[PDB]
This record gives structure tokens, C-alpha cells and sequence, in this order.
């Protein structure tokens, strides 16, 4: 699948993407992968740049309103419920939401982990990294989504 | 459940709404995309932040039916 | 009623803001003027007026330590990495100053320096 | 984005003010203090009166 | 009784305490009686300093929340009622409250009078004095309390 392959590529190249930094709503005009210079990018723009490398384009800045009506996704689990036993049933590439108001999102990877940027709010210098799901399981919020390209347009 | 159940959510005859919650979050809206908000938790900090251009009206979850 | 204090549920300090914006008006031109009255949990006060399309901002900022500062920007909304700008007010230290890209005008507690 | 503080002594309306004092930031990047007498101005470069 | 003796001593020494001045929430660290220099003290701190001279200590700054739960007092008359005939039944040393929100308090003395500081809000220079109850009877609010030391601790 496209999403799984992209997630595996990101995991393989995760250590080499230290140039990408964390910011609240970073929306740079330069592709992080096509430049060695450091650049501040958030999770939504990171996903947009990751999916723009292939033929898919999506849209910019790809805020929370993108998922509501664009039809690019179909929900797997709804918000409001939180089960720790069903986490194993998920697959790589699924988008994981965080925060009570959709403050941040993430990409699921195997072995009970997820890829996202975490740090202090006022433009932290910490680069992208991978964190265990146990400590962040509290703020998972239960929302899960998945991609689909074959039927769209 | 107290986080979501305890929410005095009301909508005026104007489509701009008023929102209160058991938590520190409390959102009020006016004409256009203008709004007033307050919060204390660091997790809910983006809801009532002013970084760069400030939080967008669409970012708030209470702004959706 | 029964001689008991009304404890607040959340003791952490809040952070308020009054964000004002629109779409258009009777003149027909698009609305692009953004202003805020943000207040931080640490006691900072920031009153700002912005024009996102033209990339201009003017901010009146107050620090928790008590620093008066008014900043104007012409080509960058974000405070950080500003090329053309002017600042005047009271720093965290007791020193009145007016600074820009050129050498500043400063008024220390004693004497006049440039 | 012009900072301006105005004081008036004999006219509530801003227009047609005889005695008044003004200081702040104009629409152009120029710090100034002006009154009925010649103003004190601080351009981006140099000092002028 | 301790309270009655303290009230009588304050009344006897009332003329000699002109050094003490009035302020909204004056909480000086220096005892007014142990210094000739003028000092700004409000009614609550005045009562605290008066009762600190003896073995009793109480607590600081002795705000309105002190009376709620400390157990140092038992109410004589509750708030919300205002009878002018029952005023004679009171005894010296009783604490008299004032204001709709417990803004100020006082100490009752015989002959239908009370001891308190009255003046303009922004740090009046008027010293402590005694005033007739007739004009201030309107803002009495009906709340009355009394002291008790034998049973406490």
C-alpha cells in the first residue's frame, strides 16, 4: 500500500531528517527533503510534503477541515472511546490524532509506537522523533483514519 | 466523561455561539471569524494561543456541528 | 451557604485573547486586518494589529518581569528574524531606549548615550 | 500599525486642534514628538529637530 | 474576661494611639505599640496586634476566612436581620461587622458606641477614633461574634 510504504520510508529515513524542526503552525514554501537547510514544519505540513513527493497532491495547508469534507479518508474508530486492547489491530500508516481539540496528529508505526513532533509550544528546537505510545496513550482521543486513492477521482 | 459531558453549549439566534465547559476551556464567538477564548491546560494551549497569526477559527472543535 | 469557600476546580492560570477579524465590508475590498489582545498565563499582555497579506504588524507587548515594549514590523509578522523594525520602551533592566537597525538612542538612569 | 497618543486641551474632536501634543509611531517608520512648536524627530538614521 | 479587659485597655489608651493610621489592607511587620513611629494598620491587623500582646497568638493576616473555620468564635446574631432594641443586650468586646461584603469590622464598647477606623478609601491620614453607632447603624449588617479561649486547644 502507498501509505504503508511511505510510513516505512519515513521510519527508515527518520534519523536522517534531523534538519526538520518543530513549530506550532510551520507552513514553509520550501520542500524539506529537497534542501539541506533546516526548516520548521508541523505534522500536517509534514504529511502534505510526504504525500506530495508521489503523484498525489492533496491540498495546502491541510488543516483539520481537510478531513471533514474532502472524502480522502474513512474513519476506522470514532472519538469518545479509548480501548487499549484494540490498539494491536491497527496497521502502519494510520493517522493518529492527539489533543482535545485536534491540536496535533501522528502516524502509526508497528511495535506500539507513533511518529510525531513533541516539544514546548513557543517554537521548540527539538527535531522530529519517535516516542512510545504508553505515555501518550492518555491523549490519544480514539480518533483513527485511513487513506484511499484507488476510488478517489 | 466529565470533560465532554459537562459542556454548557448554547447557540444564539445568530450563528455565532457561546461555549462553557467543566474544564478551563471557554469559547465565545461574534460576527465573522472573530472570537474570544480562554484556557489553562498546556494541552489546550493552541485553542487560545496568539503565536504568529493566532489560532484559526476552524481549529476549534466547538466550531463544528 | 454553609460557611464554605467556593474553591475553583482548576487552579492553573488561564490565558485570554480577543481575536478580531472579518471577510469583507461595504467598500468591497477583502478584509485582512487581524488584531489580538492576548494575555499569557505568566502575566504578559500583548495588544497587536496585523495585516497578513501585506506582511506588516505592530505590537504593544508587556513582559511578566515588567518590560514595556512596542514593536513595529514591515516585512515579517513573526517577532523573530525581523529585518526592518523599530522598538521603544522599557527593557527588563531599568533603561529607556529607542532602537532600530541603526545605532540606538538610549537613556540610562544616569547620563545620555547613543 | 501607527502608534499615536494625542492630548487636547480645548477641543474634544481630533480635527482642528489648536493646543495639543502628539508622540508615537507614524504610518512611516519614524519616531517623533510634535506640538505647536517645531517637533523633535528620530528618523531611522540620525537625529533631527 | 480577656476580651472585655482588652477592650477597656484600648478605650483607655485610645487617645494615646494617634500614631496608628488608617489604610485599606495595612499589614505592617512592626508592632504599633512597641514603636513611637506612625504606622498604617487596618482593623483586622489591629485586632491581631491587640490579641498578640497576651499569650494568645491567632494567625496572620487574619482575614475574613479566619472566622469561618478556625473555631475561635461562636456567632451571637446572624446576618440578614437588624433589630435596634436588642443592641443593649450586647456586651463589651463583641466584634461588630460592617459592609455588605465584610469590608470592615469593629469592637463594641458601652454607651452605644464602637471603635473602628473610618475615612476615605485611598489611604486616609485620619487616626483611629470612636464613633457613635446611630449614623453607622444602617451598615451594621447584624453579624456579631464573641471570643472563647478556655476550651480551644
Amino acid at each position: 500500500p502507498l501509505s504503508t510504504i511511505l510510513a516505512l520510508d519515513l521510519n527508515d529515513n527518520l534519523k536522517s531528517l534531523s534538519n526538520i524542526k518543530y513549530m506550532f503552525k510551520g507552513a514553509p514554501k520550501e520542500n524539506p527533503f529537497g534542501t539541506d537547510k533546516d526548516v520548521y514544519i508541523d505534522t500536517y505540513n509534514l504529511l502534505y510534503w510526504l504525500y506530495l513527493g508521489e503523484d498525489e497532491e492533496l491540498a495546502y495547508p491541510m488543516n483539520i477541515n481537510y478531513f471533514f469534507t474532502e472524502g480522502r479518508f474513512f474513519t476506522i474508530f470514532g472519538k469518545g472511546h479509548k480501548y487499549k486492547v484494540d490498539v494491536s489491530k491497527f496497521i502502519v500508516g494510520d493517522i493518529l490524532f492527539f489533543g482535545r481539540s485536534d491540536t496535533n496528529i501522528g502516524i502509526y508505526v508497528g511495535d506500539g509506537e507513533f511518529i510525531s513532533m513533541m516539544g514546548k509550544f513557543p517554537k521548540d528546537e527539538t527535531p522530529i522523533g519517535k516516542y512510545k505510545l504508553d505515555d501518550y496513550w492518555n491523549e490519544f482521543n480514539g480518533r483513527v483514519m485511513r487513506f484511499d486513492e484507488e476510488v478517489y477521482i | 466523561v466529565y470533560k465532554y459531558s459537562s459542556s454548557l453549549y448554547e447557540i444564539l439566534p445568530s450563528l455565532n455561539y457561546k461555549y462553557d465547559d467543566g474544564e478551563g476551556t471557554s469559547i465565545r464567538t461574534y460576527n465573522g471569524k472573530s472570537f474570544f477564548s480562554m484556557t489553562s491546560g498546556e494541552e489546550e494551549k493552541p485553542q487560545a494561543t496568539d503565536f504568529y497569526t493566532g489560532t484559526e477559527y476552524q481549529d476549534l472543535f466547538t466550531s463544528y456541528y | 451557604g454553609n460557611k464554605t469557600l467556593i474553591e475553583p476546580r482548576i487552579q492553573k492560570a488561564p490565558n485570554m485573547l480577543f481575536k478580531h477579524q472579518g471577510v469583507f465590508y461595504d467598500d468591497g475590498t477583502p478584509d485582512n486586518h487581524i488584531t489580538t489582545l492576548f494575555i499569557s498565563e505568566r502575566g504578559d499582555i500583548r495588544a497587536s494589529v496585523l495585516n497578513t497579506e501585506t506582511q506588516k504588524r505592530t505590537t504593544q507587548e508587556m513582559s511578566s518581569d515588567g518590560s514595556y515594549r512596542v514593536i513595529k514590523q514591515d516585512d515579517d509578522l513573526m517577532l523573530d528574524e525581523a529585518q526592518v523594525w523599530i522598538e521603544y520602551g522599557i527593557s527588563e533592566d531599568n533603561k529607556f531606549y529607542i532602537k532600530n537597525d541603526k545605532h540606538k538612542f538610549e537613556f540610562t538612569d544616569e547620563g545620555i548615550y547613543i
